[PDB]
RNA sequence: AUGCCCUGACGAGUAGGCAGGCGUGGAGGUCAGUGACGAAGCCUAGACCGUAAGGUCGGGUCGAACGGCCUCUAGUGCAGA
RNA sequence: UUUUAGUGGGCCAUUUUUGGUAAGCAGAACUGGCGAUGCGGGAUGAACCGAACGUAGAGUUAAGGUGCCGGAAUACACGCU
RNA sequence: UAAUGGUUAUAUGCCGCCCGUCUUGAAACACGGACCAAGGAGUCUAACGUCUAUGCGAGUGUUUGGGUGUAAAACCCAUA
């Protein structure tokens, strides 16, 4: 797509857009983020606020999978039942046969409470919980089910 | 060098009015103000306590809070290209209600009467204001009145 | 120099980065060559996986 | 070299090219700057309000 | 597809104002006014040859 | 003959020369339009030289046709040239350059057979 | 010489046709400007204008958000009308019976719409079985709440999320965003 | 079973229906014009011998000429053109007379010819140079229909029904002036008498309240 | 039917923006395209079309290749430095 | 509502102004202009008067003119020199 | 048919200062330009904002690799 830039219609324009008086050069007010103090101020503050000192403390030598707790919640929560049995599994509603989810195997390390599972109880094993998540699950008359 | 200080250029504007110094009458602390009345801005000099900026000498505005011993005012304020909404909290001394929404109000209970008269009977009374209108033929008499008028005068000094 | 609101970059370019770009237009090459040397080592150490 | 310090020339015309502008009034202006005590006393005069508007349809 | 200007073209004239034919047919535009022989008061002969 | 056609108008007869092109060889004829500050071609100072336009333009009626009244039309060969057909009183064939004299002669036999106008029935003829 | 008011040459600043080369919704325009200008419906207008929309002007209209309009008072019989994509939602666990006519169904909202006992209707078909928008319900999804939206405006006390690649302590915190580092915005 | 044949005679005897109306209206529209201009004739007569003087309701509508191009005009004058319509040389405006306008026209006053229109003039101007504003697009008149398809609602059924609600200034004057496109008048054809226009009228230019001298003003123009 | 038609208004422009087009090298497709009975190039106060960028034809010279359209691509358009 | 170009040397006129004896000087205020703009007139001229411009035709004009150069009355009139 | 028209040369009347450039202001006693040909200047990449188009859509991204192949193509694919 060489063909479609304003190169070609600048051509036979004399400063290819860029004007006559202020005349297109080289690095007019500083390379990268030169200034950002002096002369680029108000370019700071004013679209990029908080940008300039230091914020808390620093963490030595850290590992992103000490914080690995990706989070689910209980509006979707039955999409780890597939589909085939999720019908089954809401429709006549029971304990002393209730769905286990094991919701580390599918990837998620705590359960929070969006809103509203359906009453069918449940077995959710999970290995964090929020106490809205736990209030909800047992309301429907499910157990949460602490691993690690 | 400059000076721009809150109170520049207002030598005679915060000057208190030839043989009208000293305190402040007191039915300027017993009008009541309601959220939403009109009122005009002018400052008193003698109190320098919930004063407003100068620009705001002779603008009339809205009370939008009414608090202790002051009302805040929704003054619009031309800025470059477009008017902001400037939020003031004024004492009442700087404050008086605007004579215009009374003479509006009068107008809108003029309109409800004769609208009353009517529906009473006779629809369509044409209830707006008209401008000033092209006066009409008149029939002017010659009744003592014998129009007599001489020319333009000669210069004379008189120095 | 900075100017509109935009995300502030992170390009580290201040190098001559241009002495050391590789281009992996051997990918399918490559692809050849390994399924080759599968074959050949298969072939070489006949019946064994 | 010495220049022009400042000038008002044309700055009335560009700001009636976009013709300035009145800020676009609402109904239910904002709290800002409104009385406290008075802002918490009419939030339970709407919670009231709501609930004698609820009985009253149902 | 052409403005014709009526008082040229009396067809124009005719499909605009039906008053134009009995206009002229009275004639309307040249008839005489009645002749009545009301005299000004000496008052406005003195007024208006004043000095 | 042709369709009948208004008269054709064509507004500006004459070519658009470039400015300063009768002036310097390096600059040709073909249009090119004054970019420069001063110019006065540019800021159309009276007794310079036209600049083209859309004013200009023909009227739509009588736009591409010929002075006989055909649009032309580029032929190679005969089945280019049936293509024309039924439209041998808006098109007339031009037959073109590259056509070798032998071909030239079967083209303008099957366009006489045809009725198509031949707006070049001489090129690469034994005349 | 004019003195002239308005700006002149002016386009309306209105898509008058759609900016895609796509066959198939060039006949949908073609059908729905025909309906439009011999119906006098406001329903074929407004399809039509919708039809011209780009992609973030026609956000996804959800089968929950399309369950929640049936739920209207008198709403419950009427087609929904999208005109755009309609997505599932597995948020939702009751689906009502329903006619959707769209323009593009995700595998999962055919499926569930299809699943309780609902049918999923193209706009041709639409346009035959209600030629001036007879008993429908058109639906929009939010338009702005797309992730380029919360950067729009971004000023002094706007609340208005800056422009960040990188998110963390580190990465605008500090000096023009707390009083203890310099000041608060 | 189309029934062209009785279709185009219903439309026919409608058509002759509205004729009948328009001919009545403007037979009593010149018995108007008529006993007006006769009793204030009469009325000056008798003021006259009774030895009073008989003063003339002041004119209710002007007629105003922008006579003053495009460029260099102060930002006052050039909105008050624009909300009178004078948006270019020789453009021409029926204006009702109130206080209200008789500050604008103050304003305009160094850029435009006024004075009083008569019915003479308002009838050559609405007959040659008359046109409608219908989704907008500046429409000419030539037919009594269209005059009724816009101006209907306010009972103007035809030209002289337009020419009538003008010169008396009735209560859809604003809607039968704004109706009418501005007047796109030529130049003078005798010229304009006074070798510099841009003075007043009563210094020898042309700008101002030129009275009853607009009329030979705006003929020569139209 | 980004077609055709109707009606109305409007048209200055540096810096600049956007649009619709013209042209050049190469690529995919097509015209079962042109060509040693003459391709390309070049010359031509000869012709035709286009507002123009340009396009087409005739004559001369020449001797092996090269065009139209639909797309793709760029080391793609010069009077100056 | 988003996005982005250029610009961030200005200058002239009327009016109001400051410094200066003053300046085609320096500096402000309001508007109109030139820059960025041709056309008719001011012989000539960035800015003055008039008027702003698609291509044509006819008509009428503006400002300015009408002895001759030069299109248009060596017009008519009252005086002055 | 060059009779009307086109083109061209010439004569005549009126008009017409040398382009490019910086500049408030250029025909300038400002600068580059004797002339001609050929070459000759917003590109490619990494990351990214707005918008638009397309595919799918609570998902999406096959091409790091593996399989396959008429073999740098195309086709197919798991875990991440
Ligand atoms: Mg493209
Ligand atoms: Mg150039
Ligand atoms: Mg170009
Ligand atoms: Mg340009
Ligand atoms: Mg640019
Ligand atoms: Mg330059
Ligand atoms: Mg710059
Ligand atoms: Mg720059
Ligand atoms: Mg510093
Ligand atoms: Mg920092
Ligand atoms: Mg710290
Ligand atoms: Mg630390
Ligand atoms: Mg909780
Ligand atoms: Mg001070
Ligand atoms: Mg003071
Ligand atoms: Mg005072
Ligand atoms: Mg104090
Ligand atoms: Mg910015
Ligand atoms: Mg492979
Ligand atoms: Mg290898
Ligand atoms: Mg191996
Ligand atoms: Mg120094
Ligand atoms: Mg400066
Ligand atoms: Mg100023
Ligand atoms: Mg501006
Ligand atoms: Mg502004
Ligand atoms: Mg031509
Ligand atoms: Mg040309
Ligand atoms: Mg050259
Ligand atoms: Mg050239
Ligand atoms: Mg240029
Ligand atoms: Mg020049
Ligand atoms: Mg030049
Ligand atoms: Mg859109
Ligand atoms: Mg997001
Ligand atoms: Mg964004
Ligand atoms: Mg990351
Ligand atoms: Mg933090
Ligand atoms: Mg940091
Ligand atoms: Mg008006
Ligand atoms: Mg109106
Ligand atoms: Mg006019
Ligand atoms: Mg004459
Ligand atoms: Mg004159
Ligand atoms: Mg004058
Ligand atoms: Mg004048
Ligand atoms: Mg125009
Ligand atoms: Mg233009
Ligand atoms: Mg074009
Ligand atoms: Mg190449
Ligand atoms: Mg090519
Ligand atoms: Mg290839
Ligand atoms: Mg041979
Ligand atoms: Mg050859
Ligand atoms: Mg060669
Ligand atoms: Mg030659
Ligand atoms: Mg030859
Ligand atoms: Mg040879
Ligand atoms: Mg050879
Ligand atoms: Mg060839
Ligand atoms: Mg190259
Ligand atoms: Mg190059
Ligand atoms: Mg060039
Ligand atoms: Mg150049
Ligand atoms: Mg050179
Ligand atoms: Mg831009
Ligand atoms: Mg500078
Ligand atoms: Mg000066
Ligand atoms: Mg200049
Ligand atoms: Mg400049
Ligand atoms: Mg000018
Ligand atoms: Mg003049
Ligand atoms: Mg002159
Ligand atoms: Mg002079
Ligand atoms: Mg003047
Ligand atoms: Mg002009
Ligand atoms: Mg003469
Ligand atoms: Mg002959
Ligand atoms: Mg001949
Ligand atoms: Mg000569
Ligand atoms: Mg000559
Ligand atoms: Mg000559
Ligand atoms: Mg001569
Ligand atoms: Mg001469
Ligand atoms: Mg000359
Ligand atoms: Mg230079
Ligand atoms: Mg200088
Ligand atoms: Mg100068
Ligand atoms: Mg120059
Ligand atoms: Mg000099
Ligand atoms: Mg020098
Ligand atoms: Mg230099
Ligand atoms: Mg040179
Ligand atoms: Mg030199
Ligand atoms: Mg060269
Ligand atoms: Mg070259
Ligand atoms: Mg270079
Ligand atoms: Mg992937
Ligand atoms: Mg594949």
């Amino acid at each position: 797509p060489s063909r479609f830039t304003k190169t070609r219609k600048h051509r036979g324009h004399v400063s290819a857009g860029k004007g006559r008086i202020g005349k297109h050069r080289k690095h007019p007010g500083g390379r990268g983020m030169a200034g950002g103090q002096h002369h680029h101020r108000i370019n700071m503050d004013k679209y990029h606020p908080g940008y300039f000192g230091k914020v808390g403390m620093r963490y030595f030598h850290k590992q992103q999978a000490h914080f690995w707790k990706p989070v689910l919640n209980l509006d979707k929560l039955w999409t780890l039942i597939p589909e085939d049995k999720r019908d089954q599994y809401l429709k006549s509603a029971s304990k002393e046969t209730a769905p286990v989810i094991d919701t580390l195997a599918a990837g998620y390390g705590k359960i929070l409470g969006k809103g509203r599972i359906p009453n069918v109880p449940v077995i959710v094993k999970a290995r964090f919980v929020s106490k809205l998540a736990e209030e909800k699950i047992r309301a429907a008359g499910g157990v949460v089910e602490l691993i690690a | 060098g400059k000076s721009h200080g809150y109170r520049s250029r207002t030598r005679y504007m915060f000057q208190r009015d030839f043989r009208k110094h000293g305190a402040v009458h007191l039915s300027t602390y017993l009008k009541v103000y309601k959220v939403g009345d009109i009122v005009d801005i002018k400052a008193n000099g003698s109190i320098q306590k919930g004063m407003p900026h100068k620009f705001y000498q002779g603008k009339t505005g809205v009370v939008y809070n009414v608090t202790k011993s002051s009302v805040g005012v929704i003054i619009n304020k031309m800025v470059g290209n477009r008017y902001l909404e400037k939020r003031l909290n004024l004492r009442v001394e700087h404050i008086k209600h605007s004579k215009c929404r009374q003479e509006f109000l009068e107008r809108v209970k003029a309109n409800a009467a004769k609208r009353a008269e009517a529906k009473a009977q006779g629809v369509a009374v044409q209830l707006k204001r008209q401008p000033a209108q092209p006066r009409e033929s008149r029939i002017v008499s010659t009744e003592g009145n014998v129009p007599q008028t001489l020319a333009p005068v000669p210069y004379e000094t008189f120095i | 120099a900075i100017s509109k609101n935009l995300p502030i970059l992170k390009n580290h370019f201040r190098k001559h980065w241009q002495e050391r770009v590789k281009v992996h237009f051997d990918q399918a090459g490559k692809k050849v060559s390994r399924r080759n040397a599968r074959a050949t080592r298969a072939a070489k150490i006949a019946p064994r996986p | 070299a010495k220049s022009k310090n400042h000038t008002a020339h044309n700055q009335t015309r560009k700001a009636h090219r976009n013709g300035i502008k009145k800020p676009k009034t609402y109904k239910y202006p904002s709290l800002k700057g409104v009385d406290p005590k008075f802002r918490r006393n009419h939030k339970h005069a709407l919670h009231g309000t709501a609930k004698a508007l609820a009985a009253a349809k149902k | 597809v052409l403005k014709k200007n009526p008082l040229k073209n009396k067809q124009v004239l005719l499909r605009l104002n039906p008053y134009a034919k009995v206009f002229a047919a009275e004639k309307l535009g040249s008839k005489k006014a009645e002749k009545t022989g009301t005299k000004p008061a000496a008052v406005f002969t003195e007024t208006l040859k004043h000095d | 003959a042709s369709l009948p056609h208004p008269k054709i108008v064509k507004k500006h007869t004459k070519k658009f020369k470039r400015h300063h092109s009768d002036r310097y060889h390096r600059v040709a004829e073909n249009w090119r339009k004054q970019k420069g500050i001063d110019s006065v071609v540019r800021r159309r100072f009276r007794g310079n030289i036209s600049q083209p336009k859309i004013g200009y333009g023909s009227n739509k009626k009588t736009k591409f046709l010929s002075p006989s009244g055909h649009k032309t039309f580029l032929v190679a060969n005969v089945k280019d040239l049936e293509t024309l057909t039924m439209h041998t009183k808006t098109y007339a064939a031009e037959i073109a350059h590259n056509i070798s004299a032998k071909n030239r002669v079967v083209i303008l036999a099957r366009a006489k057979a045809l009725g198509i106008k031949v707006t070049n029935p001489k090129g690469r003829l034994a005349l | 010489g004019i003195d002239h008011t308005s700006k002149q040459h002016k386009r309306s600043g209105h898509r008058t046709a759609p900016k895609s080369d796509n066959v198939y919704l060039k006949l949908l325009v073609k059908l729905y400007t025909f309906l439009a200008r011999r119906t006098d419906a406001p329903f074929n207008k407004v399809v039509l204008k919708a039809l011209f929309l780009s992609k973030i002007n026609r956000p996804p209209v959800s089968v929950s958000r399309i369950a929640r309009a049936l739920k209207q008072e008198g709403a419950a019989n009427k087609t929904v009308v999208v005109v755009g994509t309609v997505t599932d939602d597995a948020r939702i666990f009751e689906f009502p019976k329903t006619t959707v006519a769209a323009l593009r169904f995700t595998a999962g909202a055919r499926a569930k719409i299809v699943k309780a006992g609902g049918e999923c209707i193209t706009l041709d078909q639409l346009a035959v079985r209600a030629p001036k928008g007879q008993n429908t319900l058109i639906l929009r999804g939010p338009r702005n709440s797309r992730e380029a939206v919360r950067h729009f405006g971004m000023g002094p006390h706007k609340g208005k999320a800056p422009r960040i690649l990188s998110t963390g302590r580190k990465f605008e915190r500090a000096r023009g965003r707390r009083r203890s580092k310099g000041f608060k915005v | 079973a189309e029934q062209v044949a009785a279709e185009r005679a219903a439309r026919k005897a409608a058509n002759k229906e509205k004729r009948a109306i328009i001919l009545e209206r403007n037979a009593a529209y010149q018995k108007e014009y008529e006993t007006a201009e006769r009793n204030i004739i009469q009325a000056k007569r008798d003021a006259k011998a009774a030895g009073s003087y008989y003063v003339e309701a002041q004119h209710k509508l002007v007629f105003v000429v922008r006579i003053k191009g495009i460029n260099k005009i102060p930002p006052k004058p050039r909105k008050v053109l624009q909300l009178l319509r004078l948006t270019r040389i020789n453009s021409g405006t029926f204006v009702k007379v109130t206080k209200a306008t008789l500050e604008l026209l103050k304003l305009i006053e160094p850029y435009v010819a006024y004075g009083y229109p008569s019915y003479s003039t308002i009838r050559q101007l609405v007959y040659k140079r008359g046109f409608g504003k219908i989704n907008k697009q500046r429409v000419p008149l030539s037919d009594n229909a269209i005059i009724e398809a816009n101006l209907g609602k306010y009972g103007i059924l035809s030209i002289d029904d337009l020419i009538h609600e003008i010169i008396t200034v009735g209560p859809h004057f604003k809607q039968a002036n704004n109706f009418l496109w501005p007047f796109k008048l030529s130049n003078p054809s005798g010229g304009w008498g006074v070798p510099r226009k841009f003075k007043h009228f009563i210094q020898g230019g042309s700008f101002g309240n030129r009275e009853e001298f607009i009329n030979k003003l705006v003929k020569s123009m139209n």
